[PDB]
């Protein structure tokens, strides 16, 4: 049987969201990307060296917000800028979430060389597609 | 006013520090997206529009022609022979090479004079005069 | 903090090929060639073969970035079957879907 | 009722020396994804009606890449996966501008090129003859 | 207790507002600025699409929110100060040939990513027609056997493309002295071409 | 097999676009094919290969012990190694281990 | 016959974007730009809108302590065209020996205590100093009043 990246049927009580209940043949279909830029195109370059980047944010995001992150990341490049947008949880303190924006935005400009921009959009609860 | 003053000297202390005391009167927060850009594009972290591929990068200020003719730095070598048809084939391909610089190129060339000027005994058991 | 050893093994052979690199071309051009004497190029044969061993680039072994896996690495990622696979079935990968036709 | 009074506009000085002409001016924009050029078409197009712009616009056979890998970690060779990515294209073929239009108008969509879309911009600039090619020396 | 969320910002809108000023640049889709009740997602057994509050399908999109049809307008009103107005006179591509023989074509490559370089960019080719240069029979005869398969009968068109230099001011400069040491090389005339 | 007058109309084509004059041998048309190009470990896809993994470590592992980073894999193996402590499974002494 | 070639116009590489920024005004169902736009976030009260801010301007500052304690891993430039303002900044004195050009530049750095005890070694082993130099050293002193400036830890 196939097993990449699908989430098993259970009894009815586990909670999925929409990537997640999605499987790779749904990726163009149903789907979107979670990272969008030019490497990938015919004659364009420099495609192992965003995947070492994107590989790199959407850990330095989860270890960085624990907790917090309610979905995958999205990260958007449109030239020199790198835009990371984040679903959040409403748990944490606003007071805190600022501190950890200033200190994420300011960290990966020095360490990429590009300015970085943030953007939260917070959910009460993790969104719900369906029930496995 | 007076029509020259002390240009060459450079301001002091208080004249670095009370400049910028003038760039806070007027700091202010960004109000929109596009003064962000604006600001970012001062700084120099976001490219300046419409795009050049060449941007911030001038070859030494090198003419075509420091590029393509090498033959002037041939001078130290013999003019007719083998080393002169090798080292005309070096300049050859020196010239077709978009990757490296003029200082870069001459590396090359010293390297293969002072290569010779080892040789010498071994470059007159074949009959080739070097210098 | 490489993945293992002989990942480690391979960043010091890219350095080392780096370096020697101009002092080998030199070399190499009076080797490929009729017009020099024999002699002169029986040296040449003497002194890049006394070059260290790690400045060859054929002992380069093109490993992936993340696994050091030797075998099955795409190129234009630097990423083994197995990786690339796992960011391209999350959809991790811009432009990356499944073929069917 | 809160307006600003008065506006500032950035200055724009005229030179001395003349300015630069193209013939034609080809823009290629790649993507993985056709509605977002039909809709970067869309604001291209309108962009240059409001300048006083000639354009024409057509679409170039797509792209697919494709290529297969296996499926399981160890042996079981008869079982791969295939991939392939999607290059889509659209040209934006412009002609008789100058340098200074050209200079705004593609900095006016440069800088609003979408998430995932490339360009090759194609510049195809009208000269004259130099002096030493008039009449012969010898 | 614990702190609440505002309500969206979507309801103090107007519908007679500007839209520009709320999203006057590119930026990812704010289900509390965007007044509209657009769903995505494929729906489930008996089920509508997901709403746009949570939805990560719309932070995917590249959205045009920034360049509607108003402010596209409004921006271009702005941008006609810094155009200039094209010679009347060079009406047709027949005409702009008689002035202007010679065309230069350059590629500039616009993509995503910290550094900008791109080495195809160093390219430049030169293209101009041989009855717009002042050649006789002779000099004619002789720049065609020099440039080899550069020219072309059936148009009489010939194409220099120099990519040898680092630079594209270089290889720019390389192709126009080029075309001079061609044209006056065909000009002269040697002792071994009596031997044709 | 060319006339006099191609071969020395050849050899002035040459001379203008700056392509080899001399009479030369395939074998050694290669030292033209080694300086007109960048050689394969001068390349930045061969020593730029690999992503410097001590800087992606050390950064990584200096914010954790800042307080910034929570690495929940060093968690993970941080409570295994304390657990083997108090079953008596702890690392030996190095030099006096239990061969000698 | 001859064609009039219009002449080139000329602007700064932020013209463009000034141009377009006067076709907005000011949004007033929004809150300052420099805040997140989202209900969670925003600020209700004015205290938050400045404790907001002042919590960002936090975190900016901490990594900037982090990015000059340890340059190292920053070091690594791959911005084409380069960008220095996105680079480690060094304010240690690099020229350990003792001399006329190894105290001009811990004045630059503004180092009062260690350009002062310095300065009397150099005056100890007679060397002759500059009056310029010394002049500078006043500067330096007249303005912090033999004080140290401000800095994000010690
Ligand atoms: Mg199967
Ligand atoms: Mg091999």
């Amino acid at each position: 049987k196939n097993r990449a990246a699908r989430v098993r049927v259970s009894k009815g009580d586990k909670p999925v969201t929409y990537e997640e209940a999605h499987a790779p043949h749904y990726i163009a279909h149903r789907k979107g990307w979670l990272s969008l830029h030019t490497g990938n195109l015919d004659g364009e370059d420099h495609a192992a060296e965003r995947t070492v980047e994107d590989v790199f944010l959407r850990k330095f995001m989860w270890g960085t917000f624990p907790g917090c992150l309610a979905d995958q990341l999205v990260l958007k490049r449109r030239g020199n800028q790198l835009e990371i947008c984040a679903v959040v949880l409403r748990q944490l303190s606003p007071h805190k979430y600022y501190f950890l924006v200033g200190y994420s935005e300011t960290l990966l400009s020095y360490f990429y060389k590009c300015p970085v921009r943030l953007h939260l959009q917070t959910v009460p609860s993790k969104v719900v597609y369906k029930y496995l | 006013t007076k029509e020259a003053p002390e240009t060459d000297t450079s301001p002091s202390l208080w004249d670095v520090e009370f400049a910028k005391q003038l760039a806070t009167v007027n700091e202010q927060p960004l109000q929109n997206g596009f003064e962000e850009l604006i600001q970012w594009t001062k700084e120099g972290k976001l490219w300046e529009f419409p795009i050049n591929n060449e941007a911030g990068f001038d070859d030494d200020g090198s003419e075509f022609h420091e590029h393509i003719f090498l033959e002037k730095h041939l001078e130290s070598f013999p003019k007719q022979g083998p080393i002169r048809h090798f080292m005309e084939l070096v300049t050859c391909g020196l010239s077709k090479n978009p990757y490296l610089s003029v200082k870069q190129k001459v590396e090359h060339i010293e390297w293969f004079r002072n290569y010779f000027n080892e040789k010498k005994d071994i470059l007159k058991e074949s009959n080739i005069q070097f210098n | 903090h490489y993945v293992d050893w002989r990942m480690w093994r391979d960043v010091k052979r890219r350095k080392m090929a780096y370096e020697y690199a101009d002092e080998r071309l030199r070399i190499n051009s009076l080797r490929k060639n009729t017009i020099l004497p024999k002699i002169l190029q029986d040296v040449a044969d003497e002194e890049i073969a006394a070059l260290p061993r790690d400045s060859c680039p054929v002992r380069i072994r093109n490993r992936c970035v993340m696994t050091s896996r030797p075998r099955g690495v795409k190129r234009r990622w630097r990423l083994s079957r197995i990786v690339f696979r796992h960011l391209a079935d999350h959809g991790q990968l811009s432009g990356i879907q499944r073929a069917t036709w | 009722v809160d307006v600003p009074k008065d506006l500032t506009k950035p200055v724009v000085t005229i030179s001395d020396e003349p300015d630069i002409l193209y013939k034609r001016l080809s823009v290629l924009v790649k993507g993985h994804d056709k509605a977002v050029l039909d809709s970067y078409e869309y604001f291209a197009v309108l962009a240059a009606k409001e300048l006083g712009i000639s354009i024409k616009v057509h679409e170039p056979p797509r792209k697919i890449e494709r290529f297969t890998l296996l499926q399981s970690v160890h042996i079981y060779k008869k079982h791969r996966v295939q991939y392939e990515m999607r290059t889509l294209y659209r040209c934006l073929e412009l002609e008789h501008l100058t340098g200074s239009t050209a200079d705004v108008y593609l900095e006016y969509i440069q800088r609003n090129l979408p998430e995932g879309v490339a360009m090759e911009v194609t510049k195809t600039q009208l000269e004259q003859l130099p002096e030493h090619i008039k009449e012969p020396i010898w | 207790p614990r702190r609440k969320a505002l309500p969206p910002r979507t309801e103090k809108m107007a519908v007679d507002q500007d839209w520009p000023s709320v999203y006057p640049v590119a930026a990812p889709f704010k289900p509390s600025a965007v007044p509209l009740p657009v769903r995505m997602g494929y729906p489930v057994k008996k089920g509508v699409p997901m709403a746009k509050e949570g939805n990560l399908e719309l932070l995917k999109i590249p959205n045009f929110l920034h360049l509607t049809p108003v402010a596209i307008k409004k921006h271009c009103e702005a941008l006609k100060d810094f155009c200039t107005e094209w010679p009347a006179a060079l009406d047709s591509d027949e005409k702009c040939e008689k002035h202007f023989p010679i065309e230069i074509d350059s590629t500039d490559y616009v993509s995503s990513g910290p550094s900008v370089r791109n080495p195809r960019a160093r390219v430049v080719v030169l293209r101009v027609k041989l009855s717009s240069l002042n050649l006789d029979d002779h000099a004619k005869k002789k720049l065609i056997k020099l440039v080899g398969e550069r020219y072309c009968k059936t148009t009489d068109v010939l194409t220099i493309k120099t990519d040898r230099c680092p630079l594209r001011r270089q290889n720019y400069d390389y192709a126009v002295y080029l075309l001079t040491v061609l044209y006056h090389e065909s000009w002269n005339t040697e002792e071994w071409e009596k031997s044709k | 097999s060319l006339s006099e007058y191609a071969f020395r109309m050849s050899r002035l084509s040459a001379r203008l676009f700056g392509e080899v004059t001399r009479p030369t041998n395939s074998k050694s048309m290669k030292v033209v094919k080694l300086f007109s190009e960048l050689p394969l470990a001068k390349k930045k896809e061969t020593y730029d290969w690999y992503p410097n993994h001590h800087t992606y470590a050390e950064l990584m592992q200096t914010l954790r012990f800042l307080g910034l980073y929570r690495d929940e894999h060093q968690d993970f193996m941080d409570e295994q190694k304390r657990l083997k402590k108090l079953r008596g499974k702890e690392k030996p002494k190095k030099g006096e281990g239990k061969r000698a | 016959e001859e064609v009039v070639i219009p002449k080139k116009k000329t602007w700064d590489k932020v013209a463009v974007l000034q141009a377009l920024a006067s076709t907005v005004n000011r949004d007033t169902t929004a809150v300052p730009y420099v805040f997140q736009d989202d209900p969670y976030l925003m600020p209700a009260s004015s205290l938050e809108s400045r404790s907001f801010l002042l919590a960002k301007k936090s975190g900016e500052n901490v990594a900037k302590f982090i990015i000059n304690s340890y340059p190292k891993y920053f070091q690594k430039d791959i911005a084409e065209p380069h960008i220095p303002c996105l680079m480690p900044e060094y304010f240690e004195p690099q020229i350990k020996d003792i001399s006329e050009a190894a105290l001009k530049e811990r004045i630059e750095l503004r180092k009062v205590k260690a350009s002062v005890d310095m300065f009397d070694q150099l005056l100890q082993a007679g060397t002759t100093v500059s009056l310029e130099t010394t002049n500078s050293l006043l500067d330096l002193l007249c303005y912090y009043g033999d004080q140290e400036p401000s800095t994000d830890y010690h």
